[PDB]
């Protein structure tokens, strides 16, 4: 069995020591051969590689070019936002720009947006930089805190991104994951990841790309997009709900075998008419993959506690009946 | 490009194990 | 209904507004006739006062008297706490003292513990100045927070301190509320305390008193001590466990009546030989508190609903029986 | 609110004093102009219109014709329930056969089934005759008790019977129900049913009609029928999965309101893969039907206790966790 | 392991093959001497060998001698249960002597009594005769069914009997498990029996005798009995509250080794202020009692279903958070 | 016929009713 | 007597055994 | 000295109300 870990602590100590010394290149992508460009991602990295658990997000300035192309992108995508999205995007990110300050004047900060989510929704935000594994991420998107990045993509193609930015998700992740449903399905998928072999490693992470990054809901009547990717490009929004691509009901088995493609609009897309209808569905995929034990998470001190004794659930029923307990109060003061 | 990062796993993880 | 808080923020912005401008006199008490003492209450406070929810505590440096007489407490203590204390105190104080750094050398900070807490226990640190009230209070120790101050007891009386200082909490209180029980039971007192009259009000800070700050515990055959006062003075160590004073079992409704005295050792205590004890007794005395409406308490994101409808019972539901559908996979994939 | 009963004393005094004096005529039925059915339809009614709750079942004689048109059918569907029919049936028709007695030779009486039901399922049987409005049957079938008769059909018509009858639901609706999951799924039914304004009536009595008694499922691949009309008819089996009638899956909503025909076959049918999916989807439909209350039964009385105060749910409670708490037991004394 | 029944029907067949062609000797007892007693022996045994479950109580006549004592007993005892008596028993004394008929005049039957339990309380009779073993009775009191007898004691000595019988029963037993706690209550007491070592058998026996045949509770101020031997005699309850006897806190543990008395009245008594406070103490003690499996007991069909793997803790599990589902209807439909 | 049964229902109760 | 009933099965349950 | 934190409340509290 790998390594997994168990408390948001080794989430940074282990994982940024596996992981040192290790700078991005891309040279041959689109852009990335400016010196500033260079300089930049150094002093992300900087940021992002000597950050520790439980301090502040160090806020890094940003001068004309960033802004510049961050008013482009954002100013283009309220526009469009207003249609072709989902319903649950719309008084998100209404709340958003209100509270966290989401405009074109102002590029927003993590620290902003970290404090703004656990308040609600309980996700903390971590910049990162290099090549992430499918592991590590897995391991930190279970433990209800999303892996970032500050740093944004190239000048020279503003439309498009060779690898996700800090724009991508701060408008195409941030909004989606701030529901109360949306996180304890995210959640979800992170749970089954503790520890599960390389083969399902890959699996729920086709569904997270099939469902987190690209998503189609029905609500209201018409079908709507809720996916990341879905909602951070502009020629995809375009293609997202035209007639081209093909268009099917959601399926976790069927979405962990289908393949993807790079470079090119996606021509498939799977559909979830209630977010309710996607956890369940996942849970029973979760049901049939098979492990040596389980996974519980325990919010009061943001750890994991493992489940591969009968023993180890005793620890959790107390709380389990505790509710229970307390839903007495509840149920007898009222009335 | 993240199944491309599960499609970098295996093969640098069985060499390894190779 | 008095206004109570239900998430972390106000409990941040209001009653430090509600408390503005606002120092300390303590003319009259001994010592604080150094100015130099009035000089640190202006630093102490001013770090307090102006510090916001989510950022990290300012660390605070300390002269040459503080950590000379944080020598004299520090040392007695240790070899005082071998013998008629409670036994959760000694590895957890073993454990603080390894990994936290509680030494006669270093005297520890504010940041350190905070961080130690929620990553194991889930309690966070506050710094505040003035005269706390009762609700405030409890409002912070109903959110699984400890409102805390990081000054120090006079050098002139280092033995007793007029009011409780820093090395009181982080040797009296914190060693006792990193415990796993006790933490529920904490909580379990200032969820009580939501919206309570001010009758009811002084009730539960007897108990807190009464329980919390001076505590008997009965185990391994023996009985010890875990009260926060119990635990944060030498001459009441020696009183405590001697056979002058009057012990008797621990009862919520007859420790809200009996009275108390100060600046004079303590003749009566109450005894609970468990912690589970503990708490469904206080649970059963919260059952016959009346109040128009109940209160539920949510680790995800730090808040508080309230429960004066069926229906908010109900967003509370699928959480309840969300972790008996996911004892599921825990209770399946085992065996 | 229309009366509904909530023990099984008042299921039987007022449902047969609101039902007392009342022959059945069906002179212009097919055959019923034999003097011979007449007198056993006296001697039938008379045993089932005089007889009291917890009383055993009157043994009633059955002559040489009654026999021998039960060889005629009885023969012809096990040659033939071996194909079309669903799982559950076999191993259950075999089950029923070696212990209760199910043979071509001996009629089975009702107390032997009576007995077999209670010992594994649960369901106790009770004669009737007379007009069965749609209110005192679903009262009956709400308190997991199955409604039943006597009596067998013509002999000049053995094939089809113009109204239900002994042969009919001991091996149409008898078969059926002896299931762990289906036993659960008819009592869904019938508590939905409790004091329901007549239009819901309608609709669960068509749902009845449309699940129980006609019903398909997907088990092994191939798709195989449990309705009860669907395992009492001859002519219906060939019928049933042959290409001719209309086969879609099933749905609750749309189940009530399709309408029915009567003396011919049926050409349209729903079908349901999981008994899971036909509980929990009129589960669903039941959360739509409005209603001034809610139903809970209590196994351990055997009775039904009215939901329309908060208090009403504690009596519920301690029950509730009650297992939750004996569940310790099974999970602590193990391993 | 030895072996323990699983359903009703077994408790019928075995435990009467086990204890076949065994009649009661009892010459040296006082009475029993009469040749009229031998001969009702013989009647009341052969309707308690030959019973079969489900069947009704076949109902035993009454001649002059046992009424004419029956009306003796069950004068003097209405005349003082009114006094020094626990207070479940009056409201239910007169609910059986209005409804069952318990008046002087006619002696009640046994089915009478059977169908009103099960009507509220869920408790069925069983004659019986001859040696009752522990294990035949503890296996019967586990499934929610009291073991008793028809006939009553000697016309020499009303006063008191050798052996419980009828009358013993019916006014000390019966009374007393007629009640909802009391009934859950003695269930607990046989569930921990299912297989229990005969070390165990014979503790939670003495606790049977200490709790339900001779026990006291303490309501409304001032402390009452609930004993079944307390209340089946007429000098014992002149005893009972007397200042002789000597009177204590009940504890579990501590009435499992705590010797008994024959012939004489009994100085040892144990008060349970609440049968709440009843159940979770031997509760506790069930917990420390070591088996290599547990038990659960299922209502829907009598049963009972043994707790040695995980998996059986499966199909306990949907019935548990079935009503935690249906509480939602209840708890939605409301309001 | 049980839907029959339904159709019987109301003509009698709304009839009654009226 | 029925504590002396639990008296009365281990002698013949024991002497079974021996 | 908590509890006479609780005895401040309430003459400061009565006496806004009054
Ligand atoms: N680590 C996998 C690459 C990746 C990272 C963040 C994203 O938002 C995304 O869509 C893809
Ligand atoms: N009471 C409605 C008529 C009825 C009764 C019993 C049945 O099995 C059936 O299919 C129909
Ligand atoms: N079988 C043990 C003897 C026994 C039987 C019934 C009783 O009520 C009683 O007190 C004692
Ligand atoms: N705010 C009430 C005064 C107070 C504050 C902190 C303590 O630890 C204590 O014992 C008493
Ligand atoms: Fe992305
Ligand atoms: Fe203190
Ligand atoms: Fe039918
Ligand atoms: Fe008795």
């Amino acid at each position: 069995v790998p390594w997994f870990p168990r408390k948001v602590s080794e989430l940074d100590k282990c994982h940024h020591l596996v992981t040192k010394f290790d700078p991005d290149l891309d040279l041959d992508h689109p852009g990335f051969s400016d010196q500033v460009y260079r300089q930049r991602r150094k002093l992300i990295a900087e940021i992002a590689f000597q950050y520790r658990h439980g301090d502040p997000i160090p806020r890094v300035e940003y001068t004309a070019e960033e802004i510049a192309t961050w008013k482009e992108v954002y100013t283009t995508l309220k526009g469009l936002y207003a249609t072709h999205a989902c319903g649950e995007h719309l008084e998100a990110f209404a709340l958003l720009e209100r509270f966290s300050g989401y405009r074109e004047d102002n590029i927003p900060q993590l620290e902003d947006v970290s404090r703004f989510l656990k308040e609600r929704t309980g996700f903390q935000l971590r910049p990162v930089a290099g090549l992430l594994s499918a592991r590590d991420f897995l391991a930190s998107l279970a433990f209800r805190v999303f892996q970032c990045t500050q740093y944004i993509r190239h000048a020279s193609s503003p439309m498009h991104s060779p690898e996700p930015d800090c724009c991508h998700e701060l408008l195409g992740h941030v909004p989606m994951l701030a529901d109360r449903t949306f996180a304890q399905f995210s959640q979800d998928i992170g749970l089954a990841s503790l520890g599960a072999s390389d083969e399902e490693i890959e699996k729920l992470s086709t569904l997270y790309w099939f469902t987190v990054e690209f998503g189609l809901c029905k609500q209201n009547g018409e079908v709507k997009a809720y996916g990341a990717g879905l909602l951070s490009s502009y020629g995809e929004l375009l293609h997202c709900l035209s007639e081209e691509p093909e268009i099917r009901a959601f399926d976790p088995e069927a979405a962990a075998v289908q393949p993807y493609q790079d470079q090119t609009y996606q021509s498939v897309y799977f559909v979830s008419e209630s977010f309710s209808d996607a956890k369940d569905k996942l849970r029973s995929y979760a049901s049939r993959i098979q492990r040596p034990f389980s996974v519980k998470f325990d919010p009061y001190t943001l750890a994991i506690d493992v489940l591969d004794s009968p023993q180890a659930v005793r620890r959790s029923l107390e709380g389990v009946q505790d509710e229970l307990d307390t839903l007495a109060h509840a149920l007898s003061a009222i009335g | 490009s993240l199944i491309e990062d599960a499609r970098k796993e295996r093969e640098a993880a069985v060499a390894a194990a190779a």
